[PDB]
């Protein structure tokens, strides 16, 4: 009666039999935007159920030397779906989101992986230079939705330990206690609307912290799917596409 | 009678705590199915196991403080945000204001991501030979869109319309309250995305960062004197977080710090976290 | 409890606000669990 | 709910998640001796923190061929902490028990244990004289926290049968269903108070009757931990130190 759980969302629907908990992101649910916190002058668009669905994005083989993984929030979701049409033709933007990372592996593997949700996170550079210096490129920091692989997951890539990284809202995927994580996270923003494809809120990373170890004659390949689902999402501000 | 499905909380709870918590005394447990001790790390949780379930205490009625550990009692500190080096014979200087310069109070700021505070700052002007020679400054602040001063004697000093400050070297040191002056909510300090838009390159974009809602304007000073007087200075600026609430916590700088704006830090000699010991199985 | 000011942020520092609510950061879970029960079951 | 326990006494815990259940010997509970049965006319002393907390012995190695083992209480515990030293400046001694036998196996081990609480056990000799006679030495009777292996488990070195010894409190440790064997004892003896250095009151017993049993390749060293705590315990008649 706790280890089993079905969340639906829109048309679609996800089943676990080996869970552990589901997690609010600071102790709120994601909701529409009251008036009294309001800007803008137009009517928004809610189209509340061709947006607010489980989108399934690729798999990511885990092996042993994996240094780790991040995706932005909402950049993966402006090229798929309704949800990436809403996103171009409308220059204001705001939604919830409701994660769910699926890692299953025998009885004989072990491991841990950190599935944690991160507002604001700005890649940092790796130089030693003090102005010229180096900057990320652009599929470095806005990556999309093949992700990117961290290069020192000691840091975060940002300079900041993970050690500390307990703070932000987050799940554990323990090969021998559970294989998912779900983490449901509101709007966070100093603006009410702001705009989807210039600004991502906040970044999902999945960092192995203990090593993926088998014995010989298991099966090798374990790969790590995420799939993600936009809550009260409203647009605002209609014109013609850019991407 | 019309379409039907057109028609279709939180968690925690502040309490106000005045001291620290006390303890109630415990007992012994001789009993199966109530445990404790064992927890589950994976539901991101922490654990909620208190000191009376795992030994025998005592009562204590606590008396300890938690006033100094407030965010407004921690903040309301000033520190060194600004140094301006006025050598005189241009005549003026410059400061665009941006406190992410000095470590001391960047740090403590770098512990949450959105701050909505005010500002009380203070201007501590001497010579470079210790101070206290009787001219006259004046203290400009230019707003973004404002006229910068391009002369020691120029037409922007008049100022007919934005504050300025006239105050002599050997007076007390200026001292002026600052509202909250940025156009969003918030003052956030990690802003991850671009300003513009348009296609964004890979090698070097400088503007990946910048948030445009933290440019609060320049810091303008000169002596108000029409002959060029030859004296080298330097004023010191002292910010004091008030009226101050923060929001989003995040982990707290471990790596050195490089430049202002951006938060680099360099791969190929990233500083462990805790000094290292000889083996795990021994303590000292 | 005293300003000279017309401006409400030339004050001095508030009152305290003695009140902290960390069920938001320890506990964010749904199902909320108790102490002297298994947390998985 | 009944395979999960925690013991908190003193300032010492014992956690558990495999257990079986807790067995009170004769069906009473540990507890002082009362006005109407006590006869020295003394005050007696009642530490009740720094005496009634869980000590935990040494390590026996289960191996393929081993014939069992057996404590004296309170031998192991005239010589460790607080209660080593009141039980030799005091004369009297008064107390119960609470045992705990951890021994943990995998999912291909196999095996089974009988641990057992024997009152009044006395040690016999192992010849066939009638009077000069063999008598067992003081390590012997009295092994401390060594412990002492049987010679013959089968007739529990006494000439009474192991087929018989389930009328004592007692349980088992079988491999496939728990990993620990917990009894709670009261204090069984012909006089209110007695010293607590010549007469030890009852002797735990540990006997594999099923021998351990496990496939190749699997960990070989199976210890059987021992951890014991005394209840509701008072001394009497203060002098010098006697070991
Ligand atoms: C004669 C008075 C001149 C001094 C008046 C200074 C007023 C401007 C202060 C604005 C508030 C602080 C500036 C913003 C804080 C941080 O530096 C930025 N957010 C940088 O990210």
């Amino acid at each position: 009666s706790d280890r089993v759980a079905q969340l639906t969302v829109g048309n679609s629907s996800i089943t676990t039999q080996e869970a552990a908990n589901i997690v609010l992101a600071y102790g709120e649910w994601p909701e529409y935007c009251p008036d009294t916190d309001a800007t803008a002058v137009d009517k928004p668009t809610r189209p509340d159920v061709s947006v607010n669905r489980f989108y399934t994005l690729d798999s990511k083989m885990w092996q042993e030397n994996s240094t780790g993984w991040y995706w932005k929030f909402p950049d993966v979701l402006n090229k798929t779906g309704v949800f990436g049409q809403n996103a171009q033709f409308h220059y204001l933007y705001r939604s919830g989101f409701c994660l769910h990372v699926q890692c299953n592996a025998s009885k004989f593997h072990q491991g841990a992986l950190l599935v944690a949700v991160i507002p604001e996170f700005v890649i940092a550079g790796r130089g030693s230079n003090t102005k010229e210096a180096p900057h990320p490129g652009f599929t470095t920091t806005f990556p999309g939705t093949t992700g990117a692989t961290f290069y020192d997951p000691y840091v975060l890539d940002s300079g900041v330990p993970l050690s500390q990284a307990l703070i932000y809202p987050h799940q554990w995927i323990n090969l021998r206690t559970n294989n998912c994580a779900t983490v449901i996270v509101p709007y966070i923003n100093a603006v009410p609307f702001d705009s989807a494809i210039n600004h991502s809120n906040f970044g999902l990373i999945v960092i192995p912290v203990s090593p993926l170890k088998y014995s010989s004659g298991a099966t090798t390949a374990i790969p790590i799917t995420i799939t993600i689902a936009p809550l009260n999402s409203e647009f605002g501000g209609l014109r013609q596409a850019v991407s | 009678d019309p379409v039907e499905d057109i028609i279709h909380r939180a968690i925690s709870s502040a309490t106000n705590v005045e001291s620290a918590a006390n303890t109630t005394p415990s007992s012994h447990r001789l009993e199966t199915g109530r445990v404790p001790a064992l927890q589950a790390a994976e539901t991101g949780a922490t654990s909620n196991a208190t000191d009376e379930n795992m030994i025998e205490t005592r009562c204590v009625v606590n008396r300890n403080g938690v006033l100094e550990t407030t965010i407004n009692h921690f903040f309301s500190r000033s520190g060194l945000v600004g140094v301006v080096n006025l050598t005189d014979g241009t005549g003026y200087a410059t400061w665009d204001i941006d406190i992410m310069g000095f470590v001391q109070l960047r740090r403590k700021c770098e512990m949450f991501t959105y701050m909505r505070f005010n500002a009380e700052f203070t201007f501590v002007t001497t010579t470079e030979n210790g101070g206290a020679r009787p001219y006259m400054l004046q203290y400009m602040y230019v707003p973004p869109g404002a006229p910068k001063p391009t002369g020691r004697d120029a037409f922007q000093w008049q100022t007919a319309t934005n504050p300025s400050v006239f105050v002599k070297l050997t007076d007390p040191p200026a001292q002026v309250s600052v509202p909250f002056m940025s156009p969003a909510s918030a003052y956030q300090w990690f802003y991850d995305g671009y300003p513009t838009f348009g296609q964004h390159p890979e090698t070097s974009n400088t503007t990946y960062g910048l948030c445009p809602n933290n440019m609060m304007g320049t810091f303008a000073v000169r002596v108000v004197s029409r002959e060029a007087s030859q004296l080298k200075l330097q004023t010191r600026v002292y910010m004091k977080l008030k009226h101050v609430r923060a929001w989003v916590p995040r982990p707290i700088r471990s790596q050195p710090y490089l430049l202002k704006n951006f938060p680099n830090y360099d791969s190929s000699k990233i500083t462990n976290s805790a000094r290292d010991r000889s083996s795990i199985k021994q303590a000292n | 409890n005293i300003n000279y000011y017309k401006d409400s942020y030339a004050a001095s520092a508030t009152r305290q606000d003695f009140t902290q609510d960390p069920k938001k950061f320890t506990q964010p879970v749904l199902d909320s669990i108790r102490e002297l029960s298994a947390p998985l079951n």
